[PDB]
RNA sequence: AAUCCCCCGUGCCCAUAGCGGCGUGGAACCACCCGUUCCCAUUCCGAACACGGAAGUGAAACGCGCCAGCGCCGAUGGUACUGGGCGGGCGACCGCCUGGGAGAGUAGGUCGGUGCGGGGGAU
RNA sequence: GCUGACUGGGGCCUGUAGAGCACUGAUAGGGCUAGGGGGCCCACCAGCCUACCAAACCCUGUCAAACUCCGAAGGGUCCCA
RNA sequence: UCGCCUCCUAAAAGGUAACGGAGGCGCCCAAAGGUCCCCUCAGGCGGGACGGAAAUCCGCCGGAGAGCGCAAGGGUAGAAG
């Protein structure tokens, strides 16, 4: 096959799905413990720590809120940066109520999503 | 680290499958994890040619529920030798197959670095 | 086209009468009388299209 | 160098019906042997014969290993005259690639065989070269 | 800037098309005459390719 | 009123695929590269493939057209240097 | 022995009396030299089986010699060889062979005889330490009987670069059994 | 604050990263974990996807490190093929002169390297 | 009106000749092996052994325009001369 | 025997006859269509029901060799699936 293909679980490709364009893989990356999200925007882009459950201490609000806010937040540190409308990257999972969470994160953030 | 090798329930399968509609219902009452799996072939050894027919029934039960069963039914069984086989697994009754699980075990499912299960851990 | 009373018969549809129609080929094959899909007569836009003919 | 149609389509995938590869015997040293240097769709039968010929003149030790085999095929006459050629098949042969490792007479000391191959030699069809391999012959 | 002087030999008559092109190219009219060019590969190439076509001598 | 057998005798016919434009030439939102028609073009150039490496054709405008699995559904952009402020 | 030259000049050397071979030894390789003449004499004695060397500028009169060639071409007349040396306590690539004598069992009584896909052995006993002649023949020969790798029976230098169960030698019907 | 260890998400380089063999690590990390009213969810169980949390643990998937058995890569000189130019056989074809010059064949090589960020860890 | 065959350079294509085996189909000596044998307890025995046929995997070996993990010789094309 | 689809032949762009090689088509599929959501093959190995080729399930191994309506070639699981 190909590396990722003999392996599995992944679909980094639907990642590509978005890669086409629409601005940035506002990518939610999750490992229950926490979540951390970055921004891969086309052109061998980069990022800007917009959201992580450790850039501001792993509270104790667990999922629900945790994601709510860290999201809103990322959205904002970001607009500070100067973006506008970003594009949703389901790092993985079926936009799990968790992702859902990060998601409204950008949502309310204002982060157009 | 004996804190390893020494086991922990990982897959028990209970079933049946006539070339044929509800007997599997009987299953149902017996357990709680359905198993509609099409059976095959193309000849008359039982008038089984219709190459494509729902006819294989398999109530999968690992751990938990499989505990309800290992318990409830382990009594009606009566052999306890021979029907013991190699890869650390065995089977008996009108369609029963269980699989031991030494600690190397799990590695085997990985799509990645799927270690060919060292016949020294299993 | 090649009028084939074979499982291949030409047909078209109407917009509730959005007015005229549009182009389709079909098969008794499955579903007989059955034939509904939506379109856009010169009439306004969209509309319920029944296909039989 | 024209050749066959499609090895599953004109005439493709046989058994070239012949007379196998090893008769003769063992040993670690002396390479006694036969190779050639002509170029040709080596004549199935012909060959087969030649070869078993040698066999004939001998019977045992002295590697009568024979490194050849006919695997493609010729064609001609079957239908209307001379213009449009459908296709009658005959002649399974192999490209004797202008010299190469033909058939051996391998063994410690059994000139009986050597001569024998010789025989097989005179036999064969396109002149062929009479010879020795990696050390000589004894 | 080595200066190459070449003289014309063994007629084109038949000999290849493009080749004939290296000829008009270098600048090659009537027979057995001689012409000259800077080392300059380009030039150098057209002529050495037609090679045999004649003689190549070193001067300026 | 019919046809025969045991006489393969059956020519075939034409086609005309290609590497039309070839890599690194005056780019022009046009049939990019071809070996597979109902193509779904892509961005600037392509270089993924059943061999490894990658292709850069120093020419870009909107986009081009591909070859179903041959060549390479471009996407790894390269609008090329000659694409800066006039 | 001797064998010389090493500039860069093939075509002509590849002509006359000096066939060209590479001066090869882990880490370094210098332009071929040597000469089809010498070759003759010694490769003659036993290329990739015995082992001597040359004295070029006294240089490093070390052993190994050839680990690649082909008496190549059509004529069955070699040109362009591969020489390698090993002043090291690592010699592993060891190809020398083994023999029998003709143990009368299949032969001297049943006519029957043998196939020796083996003959030669590539392993690695004790470096710069291999019998220029390894003998090994537990006799035994007839019927549909066969022997190989495994059983083998190896002496001192314990290597076996090869593998069990394979191409040793067997008895076969010279006509029948 | 804008120096190195480290893990974490993670990106380029399509096996000199894969295999597997031993090993090391949990504070920190991560997973495994615990449990299942409600989100959402299995054509069958929330095994996977799941929501809510300690304790338990490094076993398991996991990260560096060691090992060449497989595996991958891979040269020098080196042969065939040949661009071109001219000679020898009625011959299939042989040869030479001038740039190009694969694989395979022994060396020998490797068990990633490198992007950006986030957590720490170095007053 | 320097834009042309051609030559130098530089990308970027083809993938015959070659060569090779893991894709495929050949294929030969061979070994492991199980299918047929085949001789032995007569033999539902499914137990025994073994010198003939074999599939398959292995080692040694080979061929291919409609095979190719390999890969030129060269031709192509844009541009720079 | 006359039209079209694939392969070789085309001497490596693209492209050439031949009464040269082989072989398919004058259909279909209202859902193999659109898109969103999830699945990761054949095959081999080992172990059990009705099963002693040839399933059904379970546990390993796997440049995907299965697969795609229909023919060849291309592709390619990241999937067309």
């Amino acid at each position: 096959p190909m590396r990722r293909r003999r392996e599995a679980r992944t679909d980094y490709h639907q990642r590509l799905r978005l890669l086409k364009s629409g601005k940035p893989r506002l990518v939610a990356r999750k490992s229950n413990k926490h979540v951390r999200a970055q921004l891969v925007t086309p052109n061998g882009d980069d990022t800007l720590a917009s959201a992580h459950s450790s850039d501001l201490a792993e509270y104790g609000w667990e999922p629900t809120g945790s994601a709510y806010l860290t999201g809103l937040l990322a959205g904002l540190r970001a607009q500070e940066a100067g973006v506008e409308e970003a594009v949703l990257d389901i790092g993985l999972n079926s936009p799990t109520p968790k992702v859902f969470a990060i998601q409204e994160g950008a949502i309310d953030a204002g982060l157009d999503i | 680290f004996h804190e390893m090798r020494e086991p922990r329930i990982e897959k028990v399968v209970v079933h049946m499958g006539i070339g044929h509609a509800n007997a599997e219902d009987i299953l149902g009452e017996i357990t709680g994890q359905m198993p509609v799996r099409t059976k095959a072939k193309r000849t008359v050894g039982e008038f089984d040619i219709r190459e494509g027919d729902p006819i294989g029934a398999k109530v999968t039960l690992r751990d938990e529920m499989a505990e309800e069963f290992l318990q409830t039914a382990l009594p009606l069984a009566e052999l306890a030798t021979s029907q013991f086989d190699d890869t650390g697994n065995f089977s008996f009754g009108l369609d029963v197959t269980v699989n031991l699980v030494r600690p190397g075990y799990r590695v085997a499912k990985r799509d990645k670095a799927s270690r060919s299960i060292p016949t020294k851990h299993r | 086209a090649k009028d084939g009373p074979r499982i291949i018969v030409k047909m078209e549809s109407s917009a509730g009468t959005g007015f005229y129609y549009t182009t389709t080929k079909n098969r008794r094959n499955t579903q007989a009388k059955l034939e509904l899909k939506k379109y856009d007569p010169v009439a306004k836009k969209h509309v319920v299209f029944r296909e039989k003919k | 160098s024209i050749k066959p149609t499609r090895r599953e389509y004109i005439s493709g995938i046989p058994g070239k019906g012949i007379a196998q590869f090893k008769m003769g015997n063992n040993t670690y040293p002396a390479q006694v042997e036969n190779v050639v240097e002509k170029p040709v769709q080596i004549r199935h039968n012909a060959l087969e014969a030649a070869r078993n010929a040698a066999n004939r003149f001998v019977q045992n030790s002295g590697k009568f290993r024979i490194r050849k085999f006919p695997f493609h095929v010729i064609r001609e006459q079957d239908g209307d005259g001379m213009r449009a050629p459908f296709g009658k098949s005959v002649g399974t042969a192999a490209r004797s690639h202008g010299a190469n490792h033909d058939f051996i007479a391998w063994v410690n000391p059994d000139p009986a065989v050597e001569f024998a191959w010789r025989r097989a030699y005179m036999k064969v069809t396109p002149t062929v070269n009479i010879d020795s391999s990696p050390a000589g012959n004894a | 800037m080595p200066r190459l002087k070449v003289k014309l030999v063994k007629s084109p008559i038949g000999y290849p098309k493009d080749q004939k092109a290296a000829l008009k190219a270098l600048g090659l009219r009537r027979l057995q005459q001689e012409r000259v060019l800077e080392d300059t590969p380009a030039i150098r190439g057209n002529v050495e390719k037609v090679a045999h076509l004649v003689r190549v001598e070193v001067v300026e | 009123a019919h046809k025969k057998g045991v006489g393969s005798s059956k020519n075939g016919r034409d086609s005309n695929p290609k590497y039309l434009g070839v890599k690194k030439f005056g780019g022009e939102v046009v049939k990019a590269g071809n070996i597979l028609v109902r193509q779904r073009g892509t961005k600037f150039k392509a270089g993924q493939g059943v061999g490894m490496g990658r292709d850069h054709t120093l020419f870009a405008l909107s986009d081009g057209k591909v070859v179903f699995i041959n060549k390479g559904k471009g996407a790894r952009f390269i609008s090329i240097e000659a694409a800066q402020t006039e | 022995m001797e064998l010389t030259a090493k500039p860069r000049t093939p075509k002509q050397k590849l002509d006359e009396s000096m066939i060209a071979a590479v001066a090869y030894n882990k880490e370094n390789n210098v332009s071929f030299a040597l000469d089809r003449k010498a070759f003759d004499r010694a490769f003659r004695q036993q290329s990739t089986t015995g082992l001597f060397d040359i004295t070029v500028e006294g240089g490093e009169t070390f052993p190994a010699l050839v680990k690649a060639v082909q008496m190549d071409k059509r004529k069955r007349a070699p040109i362009h060889v591969d020489f390698y040396m090993v002043t090291y306590g690592e010699p592993v690539e060891v190809s020398v062979p083994v023999h029998t004598t003709g143990r009368s069992q299949g032969e001297v009584q049943g006519g029957l005889v043998d196939i020796v896909v083996h003959n030669l052995q590539i392993v690695a006993p004790g470096p710069r330490r291999i019998p220029q002649e390894l003998v090994v023949d537990v006799t035994k020969m007839n019927i549909g009987d066969h022997i190989t790798a495994g059983d083998i029976k190896l002496p001192e230098g314990c290597t076996l670069a090869a593998d069990p169960e394979l191409t040793v030698v067997s008895v076969l019907p010279p006509r029948l059994t």
